[PDB]
């Protein structure tokens, strides 16, 4: 059915306990996982350095005791920062009794205090976290029972159990920009008057100098913000994929900021897996439109009157929030969340897979893979639940086959690296070494991120249309771009990406 | 009358009344107004609270456009004596609900005046407060526990909880006792049902180491059923530094009247001791408690004519607790208060010890109970009652009972099935009686509040029983007959110096 990847290095622990990369460089990544988190090479995905912390006895049959089992009873690595001093901070889920530490160097424990709300109680991959600027903005549950979601930072919360602003969320990342922090989630909706346990997805957004409102405001956020995220099918019979599943680190692709986020469709329909991508100024300009109103007994009017907006308009970044008036404060409360959704790039998503039997799960992207032709192209990596990666690109042919511009997928490879049923969790790209780290809940496996050495054949180098290989008529090599000089006048190499598959091997001679 | 001593005709509506336990002093809180009187209702000081400018859109601090302060009454809403620390506590309307700290000695003078808002602004949303053993140290210092109705008439009122224990340290004068960043001693009412579910709260006691509110509220907050109305039983352990153990039961008096009928809404309550023979039915010490309360039949949420007594003994009440929670913590349906926030599923827990003390755990937290604890009323009255009191000087227990309409009633509960009324008569006819109404230090003369004036009652009275068909006729368990001397009095008054034991006979157990 599928074939094989050609697999460099493994690093293997148990099914039992649940990988997640806490931190990752091109040199080493770090993983929490049940009771310890490893410090791993990507050389070798050999182990170089661990520190273990298991939940005490009593902690943990505490956990037992209030309803849950043996493999939830433990102590999840779940958060990882580095302080500017030097030393380490260090949380973990501490069997549904999530506890904070600060090692300080080897290591020995410095501090130790209760972390509710700073670091979650599951090992399910719910939350997120962003360390910016020597401050730790977490996204999780701040209760056993899991029915209290926030946003917190030191000394600031979100509204507790106020469902406008955080309606039974799944944080699926978290970005740090220009004095802000944005928030990548799933939600329930209660936006439209006519919800019915409907999911959409949300950027969120809080000023990094927030730092709460006058008098009885001084605990919770004047700046928290969201805009739903449009990963739909344009045209006259539109399709959405209205669940985010994952998302990238900020790409520079070019003069542009884009963020990738892999999106499905709900449970109980008609299952399906996109990848969208959108400009982060597009996402900052949309915090900059008409706020959506509150639900009314009336339940028929138009968003926010434009007139009921303060002069100092509720989100900018003030030096000062506990200047503000509890009119303004008040008033961002009760309109968390924005009128217009955020547009995605080419205004359509850049794969999709439809009816298929597995669904998208990860997302990373090795940005501006200079072609033969010079032009620059982002190349695409994307997980499925049973443990395969897709590696495509997009081209935007200027009127290929009507007035209308075209965009077209160009899947270079979808190989099994994973075995046959295991869920991709994340993937971490390595341009250095040329290894793309593959996450599963046990294991970390490394495979080639091009694969222009291992090809001989020139039809299957033409074929490939990865815009990073391509033919040599003087040496018989598949040769790489990267470490290759191509001269624009000379035709010794010979790629093709626009065709189609079979057109490129007709470039082949004989 | 010769029945009532004193009588205190006051200038204002009045609120609230309370007795200095051990001074014997009455104070009473009015409209406008502050009042401090000696135990025979003699007017020592009086204090001036209102009227002021305010408006209901303005706090003390800001008060926002196109909003002007006007001239608006003070009404009363909190009464309260610190014992470790001698000062008194009055909360009025005004100004978001803001409570004075005044000297118990001179009333006047003012020691600690405070911002914060902490009681309803409005003239007639309920506020419950009492004190009671609390955080933030273990329980050797006290805590005010406060109960308070959303008014919904001010951006401001959301600030404010619904329930919520009180620090009555000078440092942190009134603010929430023990508060972190996911809990603390604090019940709020969610956004989506702040506005339309409210919540009554009529009475406040503590019991054995836990706090409670009597309330009359909503069954449900979705608008899946019709509007129904229950009275509630509110609880938290007083350890209890994060209202884990915020739970509520409702609370049912039944009776077999007209098939069905259900008496709804609770009027009134008064925590007391029971007598020889009537804890003897309760199956309980006579040093446990009694929770005594008066319930109508509403027509929605309005009282209607149709009152009845119930009793209930603390050891039912912390059994009925105990009966939900264990019934939560072992699977079994839903958590309940959605009005807190949503609903979920009770769940399946290995606890094996929850008993009567259970203090609350992070699982299950805010439980809703919906096994509710039933009484039935061992008398039922043709009017509304407004105040209950109860008194156990004699071998046997007197409820008093005060009317809308002006009247006292005594009852005598001989068990928990018999009780009837032996004494009725109006104390201020046209006026009804407030709910608080409290004895003297020795039970013997009893504060009835009506509208506008306070009446100093006598408990009993059995010199003006002249012959003796009268004293054992007016079926006093206070009032006996002795033998030798022409004289109606109680056990005590005889001397057993005659050498017959029907020396004192009771209205009962012989004849004259
Ligand atoms: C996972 O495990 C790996 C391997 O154990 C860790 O990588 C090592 O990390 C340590 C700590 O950061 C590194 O030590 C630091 O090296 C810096 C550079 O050293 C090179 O360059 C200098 C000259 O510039 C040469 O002399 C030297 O031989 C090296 O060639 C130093 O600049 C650092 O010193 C400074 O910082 C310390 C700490 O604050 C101060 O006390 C000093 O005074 C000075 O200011 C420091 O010595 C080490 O080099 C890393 N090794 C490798 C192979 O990379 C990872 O850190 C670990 N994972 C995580 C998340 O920590
Ligand atoms: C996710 O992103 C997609 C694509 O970016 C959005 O799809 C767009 O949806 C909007 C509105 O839902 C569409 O705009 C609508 O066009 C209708 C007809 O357009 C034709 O007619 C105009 C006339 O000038 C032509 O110029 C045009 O080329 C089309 O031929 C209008 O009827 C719509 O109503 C508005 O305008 C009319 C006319 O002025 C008014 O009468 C209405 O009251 C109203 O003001 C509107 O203009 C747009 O075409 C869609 N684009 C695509 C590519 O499909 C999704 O909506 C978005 N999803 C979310 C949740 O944000
Ligand atoms: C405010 O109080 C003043 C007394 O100082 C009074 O004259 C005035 O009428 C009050 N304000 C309004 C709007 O009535
Ligand atoms: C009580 O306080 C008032 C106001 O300060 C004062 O006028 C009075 O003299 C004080 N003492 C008595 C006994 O009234
Ligand atoms: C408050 O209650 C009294 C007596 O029931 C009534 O006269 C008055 O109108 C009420 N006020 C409001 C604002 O409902
Ligand atoms: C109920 O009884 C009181 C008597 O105190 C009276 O004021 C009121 O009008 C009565 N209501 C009805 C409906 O009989």
């Amino acid at each position: 059915q599928t074939k094989q990847d050609k697999v460099l290095a493994h690093f293997i622990g148990n099914s039992t306990d649940y990988f997640k990369i806490l931190d990752h460089n091109d040199e080493f990544v770090l993983v929490g996982a049940k009771d310890v988190i490893y410090n791993v090479s990507l050389n070798g995905l050999k182990e170089i350095a661990r520190l273990e912390w298991h939940s005490t006895d009593a902690d943990r049959e505490l956990c037992a005791l209030k309803g849950k089992h043996e493999w939830d009873c433990h102590n999840y690595l779940r958060v990882y920062a580095l302080r500017p001093n030097g030393e380490v901070l260090l949380c973990g889920t501490n069997s549904y009794k999530p506890r904070c530490r600060h090692y300080t160097p080897r290591y020995e424990v410095s501090r130790d205090v209760e972390a509710q709300g700073l670091c979650p109680y599951s090992p399910a991959h719910n939350s997120t976290y962003a360390f910016a600027d020597g401050h730790l903005y977490s996204a999780t549950v701040a209760d056993f029972s899991g029915g209290d979601p926030l946003i917190y930072r030191e000394n600031l919360r979100t509204e507790q159990y106020d469902l406008k602003q955080l309606n039974q969320p799944d944080f699926v990342g978290a970005i740090e920009r220009n004095g802000y922090v944005l928030f990548f989630f799933r939600e329930l909706s209660m936006e439209v008057m006519n919800f019915g346990k409907a999911v959409y997805s949300r950027v969120a957004r809080v000023c990094k100098n927030d730092r709460g409102g006058p008098y009885s405001h001084g605990k919770s956020w004047t700046s928290f913000l969201k805009a739903r995220l449009n990963c739909s099918v344009p045209g006259e019979f539109p399709f959405y994929f209205d669940e985010i599943q994952a998302i990238s680190p900020i790409v520079e692709s070019g003069s542009k900021s884009l963020i990738y986020a892999v999106f499905t469709t709900s449970v109980n329909a008609i299952p399906g897996s996109a990848v969208c991508a959108f400009n982060v100024d597009d996402i900052l300009a949309a915090f900059d439109g008409e706020f959506k109103s509150q639900k009314d007994s009336q339940s028929h009017w138009l968003p926010v009157e434009r007139e009921q907006v303060p002069k100092p308009r509720p989100g900018q970044c003030v030096e000062d929030s506990r200047t503000l008036t509890s009119i303004a404060v008040n008033f961002i409360k009760n309109h968390p969340l924005m009128e217009e959704a955020v547009p995605a790039v080419h205004g359509r998503p850049l794969l999709t897979k439809v009816n298929l039997h597995h669904r998208l799960t990860a997302i990373a992207v090795h940005p501006q893979v200079k072609s033969l032709s010079g032009a620059y192209y982002d190349v695409i990596y994307s997980g499925t639940d049973d443990g395969k990666v897709t590696k495509f690109i997009n081209i935007l042919s200027t009127h290929p086959n009507s007035t209308v511009d075209r965009l077209k997928t160009v899947v270079i490879s979808e190989m099994q690296v994973l075995p046959l049923g295991t869920p991709i969790r994340e993937l971490v790209i390595s341009t250095s070494k040329n290894s793309l780290v593959v996450v599963s809940d046990g294991s970390l496996v490394s495979v080639p991120l091009h694969h222009c050495s291992h090809i001989v054949d020139c039809l299957g180098c033409l074929s490939l249309q990865d815009p990073i290989c391509a033919w040599d008529l003087q040496t018989h090599e598949c040769k790489n771009l990267a470490t290759s000089q191509h001269k624009f006048g000379t035709k010794t190499y010979l790629q093709s990406l626009n065709s189609t598959k079979k057109a490129a091997a007709l470039l082949c001679p004989h | 009358n010769s029945t009532i001593t004193n009588v205190a005709a006051f200038d204002t509506k009045l609120n609230h009344l309370l007795v200095d336990t051990i001074t014997g002093r009455v104070f009473v809180g009015g409209v406008n107004r502050l009042y401090q009187l000696s135990p025979d209702l003699e007017l020592s000081e009086t204090v001036k609270t209102g009227p002021q400018n305010d408006s209901v859109e303005c706090s003390i601090l800001d008060c926002p456009l196109n909003a002007v302060r006007s001239p608006t009454d003070n009404y009363n809403k909190v009464l309260l004596i610190d014992r470790a620390t001698s000062r008194l506590i009055a909360c009025g309307s005004l100004f978001q609900g803001t409570c004075t700290v005044r000297n118990l000695q001179n009333v006047s003078i003012i020691e600690h005046e405070v911002p914060d808002a902490v009681v309803a602004n409005d003239a007639n949303s309920s506020t419950v407060a009492f004190i009671a053993p609390g955080p933030p140290q273990h329980p050797v210092t006290n805590v005010m526990y406060v109960g308070v109705t959303y008014t919904n008439n001010s951006p401001y009122r959301s600030e404010i909880p619904a329930v919520a224990s009180r620090s009555l340290e000078k440092t942190k004068m009134f603010q929430i006792a023990s508060s972190a960043v996911t809990t603390g001693t604090r019940t709020f009412i969610n956004s989506y049902a702040r506005e339309t579910y409210f919540v009554n709260y009529v009475y406040g006691f503590s019991s054995e180491r836990f706090s409670y509110f009597l309330t009359t509220q909503l069954k449900h907050s979705h608008h899946s059923s019709p509007k129904e109305y229950i009275t509630k039983l509110v609880r938290i352990c007083q350890e209890d530094s994060n209202y884990y153990s915020y739970t509520e039961i409702p609370v049912e008096c039944i009776s077999d009247a007209q098939g069905g009928t259900k008496f709804n809404l609770v009027q009134a309550g008064f925590l007391g001791k029971p007598s020889s023979d009537l804890a003897q039915s309760l199956g309980i010490s006579i040093q446990d408690d009694v929770l005594f309360a008066v319930f109508s039949k509403g027509e929605g949420n309005t009282p209607t004519n149709n009152s009845a007594l119930c009793i209930y003994s603390l050891k039912s009440i912390r059994r009925k607790f105990m009966q939900n929670i264990k019934s939560c913590f072992n699977g079994s349906g839903m958590r309940g208060l959605d009005f807190i926030s949503p609903s979920m599923p009770c769940v399946l827990t290995k606890l094996q010890t929850i008993g009567e003390d259970f203090c609350g755990l992070d699982v299950n937290s805010p439980l809703g109970g919906e096994t509710p604890i039933t009484s039935v009323p061992v008398a039922m009255f043709n009017t509304k009652l407004t105040s209950v009191a109860a008194t156990s000087t004699s071998g046997y227990t007197v409820v008093f009972v005060g009317t809308s309409d002006g009247f006292l009633k005594k009852v005598v509960i001989e068990s928990s099935s018999i009780a009837n009324e032996y004494a009725s008569f109006a104390v201020d006819l046209g006026s009804e009686i407030n709910r608080d109404m409290q004895f003297d230090n020795q039970n013997l003369y009893i504060y009835v509040m009506s509208k506008t004036k306070v009446s100093k009652v006598k408990v009993f009275d059995c010199s003006d029983y002249k012959t003796c068909g009268d004293c054992l006729g007016a079926r006093d368990p206070y009032c006996g007959w002795c033998s030798l001397e022409n004289k109606c009095s109680p056990r005590s008054n005889c001397q057993d110096d005659a050498n017959d034991p029907l020396y004192w006979v009771s209205y009962k157990t012989g004849k004259c």
